[PDB]
């Protein structure tokens, strides 16, 4: 009851999840290690070892407890990592990165009835770092004209390479004074190249958009460093 | 430009009159902007409301003018709400500042102020801080394994934050869903050097702004 | 040395103090001693006035501030405090109000500002006028109360000019006929649309001339200081001359300007003799200020050295020093200027005036 399943698989900045350990995810790629440290020094020590139960939740896959307790082996999961410790300290150094050994390991309290989860670094890419950048598109589609007519429309640009936490809003159009007109739009994430989709429903009727000279907008992130801001004017239904 | 603190409340009334802190500090309002809240809920687009005049004409829309009678203070330069019977899609972040006629693009932040309609319930208890010790044998990669064990506490609407963050290297945004009981764990953890773990433990400032609850262990 | 003010809103309260407080004796070099007090403005217009007059005229105040927006007699003017002091010759600071026909001093004997008026409107617009040679222009101005004196000021500028215009009359606040009247424009000698209405009535103008495609080249749009604000922008075509005087759309700023141009007034007035009080307004008490002519004089027909503003060749009627102007453009809404009154002749900023009719050199006028 006091964690729950959070929208995304990986933590992010602001997620639910204390018992991560990086804030996106870890830079683990395959036969290195990938320590899911689950430390909670919280009231779980009732005279014996903590109890911790961490398992998956894939697409494809139901949720199956990997190790009880932290201490015996469960019967029905092979043995492909030494996931042992007693009180707080638990070694959960995952070695063996492969295909199925990349999922949100939701480190689920045993001593709380209601099912809790935890974890949540996926063993996937990051394009986070000084190295690995992500650069998404730079191409703004323009609104339909049936989005136009109705009002409330949405000019929605082209963003296929980009993390949730990579999510530039700030915006510069020759000084203006405004506050909301779009939003942290996401989608699912891939285990290539982490493929989202971002939205917007700025809402532009016919008199907006004749009093609008100019959309150079901001599209600068940590990999796409010179975006080709695409300043159309009026006309482009 | 930059001093308008939206400031939303977390403990209102369910189903009765929402007061959002629109905090106008900054240029003379003058019917320059349309200083109107945004109603940016997940699921529908946003409603253009109205605006404001010099002294107050409410020029808003006239189907969320029965029930939504928007006041004006002049005398401190912010004025309430009176947003009655707030539903579930009207539980949203608002952005109570100016908009420049034209929608050309805003310069604020797009993540907003969450106002919940929650009360003394169970889902804001007392922060049950645990003695997170930094282990220095472990080796998460390239990163480190910090954090908080915050729990039982404010929910999303927090404003929890890092040790004294100034620069932000990492405080980024997420979109999050809210939980069913309430005690939301919100750990906000910037990005650490793996040589960082275990030298200095980093433990998260959860602030309670509408509870005032500055406990964080 | 009683100094009074009369303000509704907390903020003007707190600029007015900490007027008072720093940077008060700043203004000249005589060490005042004023006393300075503030009263809130009440929400009715008979208790503010009863107010004031027990008040204002029972502490021998010498000048008042009145720049609150919300004023209470729902007019945007300051009618009960200037009616109940024009009396002692008590100089009401209607810095809130643009109307030129309480700027006039044939029925307000002492009301002065520091905001231009609709005739100080009128002829900034004749200076730029007779400088691209425009003789034959046309004037909208729908509203009638003003906009009669706006006119009689416009025709008599143009006959001190050595010429006469062609239409200088009046048709109707707020109408949408007024095609037959554009259509008769569509062939005349200049297109310089003159409109000095409020924002309704200058609305409806803007909209009828928007439903008959009056957006072409040539049409220069004269608006004031108070005639696009809110929605009346996109009512009107993109790339109007918006007019703008130095401290007057910011309320502190203004608020300021106010306070040291009261300081300078001060100061001038003990630089010289005859330092009296007014009389006190007590209950039969009628008895007339008789330092008020003198005042008049040393307020609009002398000069000030210094002051905010810093400018010198005050107007003889107490309305608006001509200083520098920030008449700013609205190209689509943005940062862009045009060519601004210096006080005494336009001087070209850097970039250049830009024309809706989409060229940027001299139009079609």
């Amino acid at each position: 009851d006091i964690q729950w399943v959070l929208l995304l698989w990986v933590p992010g900045s602001t997620g639910d999840i204390v018992l991560t350990q990086s804030p996106a995810s870890l830079a683990v790629s395959l036969g290195q290690r990938a320590t899911i440290s689950c430390k909670a020094s919280q009231s779980v020590d009732y005279d014996g070892n903590s109890y911790m139960n961490w398992y998956q939740q894939k697409p494809g896959q139901p949720p199956k407890l990997l190790i009880y307790a932290a201490s015996n082996l469960e019967s029905g999961i092979p043995a492909r990592f030494s996931g042992s410790g007693s009180g707080t300290d638990f070694t959960l150094n995952i070695h063996p990165v492969e295909e199925e050994d990349a999922a949100t390991y939701y480190c689920q309290q045993g001593n709380e009835d209601p099912p809790t989860f935890g974890g949540g670094t996926k063993l996937e890419i990051k394009r986070a770092d000084a190295r690995t950048v992500a650069a998404p598109s730079v191409f703004i589609f323009p609104p339909s004209d049936e989005q136009l007519k109705s009002g409330t429309a949405s000019v929605v640009c082209l963003l296929n390479n980009f993390y949730p936490r990579e999510a530039k809003v700030q915006w510069k159009v020759d000084n203006a004074l405004q506050s909301g007109n779009s939003q942290e739009s996401v989608t699912e994430q891939d285990s290539k190249d982490s493929t989202y989709s971002l939205s917007s429903t700025l809402t532009l009727s016919k008199a907006d958009y004749e009093k609008h000279k100019v959309y150079a907008c901001e599209v600068t992130h940590q990999g796409l460093s010179s975006p080709v801001t695409k300043s159309f004017n009026r006309g482009e239904c | 430009d930059v001093q308008l603190q939206e400031s939303g409340p977390g403990l209102v009334k369910p189903s009765q009159s929402l007061s959002l802190t629109c905090t106008v500090t900054g240029y003379s309002i003058t019917s320059d902007y349309a200083w109107n809240w945004i109603r940016q809920f997940p699921g529908n687009k946003l409603e253009w409301m109205g605006y404001i005049s010099y002294s107050g004409s409410t020029g808003y829309n006239p189907s969320l003018k029965s029930r939504i009678s928007i006041t004006r203070d002049t005398s401190k330069n912010q004025f309430f709400l009176q947003l009655n019977s707030v539903t579930t899609e009207d539980t949203a972040t608002y952005y109570c500042a100016r908009l420049y006629y034209g929608f050309y693009g805003m310069d604020y932040w797009g993540q907003g102020t969450s106002v919940t309609v929650s009360s003394a319930k169970t889902t804001t208890k007392g922060p049950s801080v645990f003695p997170l010790a930094p282990s220095s044998k472990s080796t998460s990669g390239g990163t480190a394994a910090l954090g908080c064990l915050v729990k039982d506490y404010f929910p999303e609407p927090v404003t929890v934050s890092w040790n004294s963050g100034a620069l932000t290297s990492g405080v980024h945004t997420f979109p999050a869903v809210l939980q069913s009981s309430g005690l939301y764990s919100l750990s906000s953890v910037v990005t650490v050097p793996s040589s960082s773990l275990g030298t200095q433990t980093y433990i998260c400032n959860v602030n309670h702004k509408p509870s005032n609850t500055k406990v964080d262990k | 040395v009683n100094i009074g003010a009369v303000l509704s809103t907390r903020k003007h309260e707190q600029m007015f103090r900490e007027a008072v407080n720093q940077a008060n004796k700043r203004h000249g070099s005589w060490k005042i001693q004023l006393n300075a007090t503030s009263v809130t403005h009440k929400p009715n217009a008979i208790q503010m006035a009863l107010s004031v007059c027990e008040d204002l005229i029972s502490s021998q105040v010498y000048a008042i501030l009145v720049s609150h927006p919300p004023t209470p007699n729902d007019h945007f003017t300051p009618t009960p405090v200037s009616y109940t002091a024009g009396f002692y010759r008590i100089p009401v600071l209607g810095l809130t109000t643009r109307m030129s026909i309480y700027s006039d001093k044939s029925i307000h004997l002492s009301f002065l500002r520091t905001v231009p008026p609709y005739s100080h409107q009128s002829s900034v617009w004749f200076e730029m006028m007779r400088v691209y040679n425009w003789n034959h222009i046309i004037l909208l101005v729908s509203d009638d109360h003003e906009g009669r004196a706006a006119q009689k000021r416009l025709e008599t500028l143009l006959e001190e000019r050595e010429s006469k215009a062609e239409k200088v009359l009046q048709f109707d606040p707020g109408t949408k006929n007024v095609t037959a009247l554009l259509m008769e424009a569509r062939e005349l000698e200049a297109r310089v649309i003159i409109l000095s209405a409020s924002e309704d009535d200058a609305a409806t103008v803007y909209r009828a001339a928007a439903m008959l495609n009056m957006t072409g080249s040539g049409y220069v749009w004269l608006v004031g200081e108070r005639e696009i604000s809110g929605n009346a922008l996109r009512y009107a075509p993109d790339g109007i001359i918006g007019l703008q005087l130095i401290n007057g759309k910011n309320e502190s700023a203004h608020i300021s300007d106010a306070v040291g141009v009261v300081a300078q007034a001060v100061h001038e007035l003990l630089e010289k003799e005859n330092i009296t009080d007014p009389p006190r307004g007590c209950v039969g008490n009628t008895n007339i200020w008789k330092t008020g002519p003198l005042f008049k004089r040393v307020l609009m027909s002398s000069k000030y050295a210094d002051g905010v503003t810093g400018r010198v060749e005050f107007n003889e009627d107490g309305d608006r020093k001509f200083a520098n102007y920030s008449i700013m453009n609205l190209q689509n809404r943005k940062l862009v200027q045009v060519g601004i009154y210096n006080g005494t002749h336009v001087i070209p900023n850097d970039r250049k005036i830009i024309w809706p009719g989409g060229e940027t050199e001299k139009p079609r006028g």
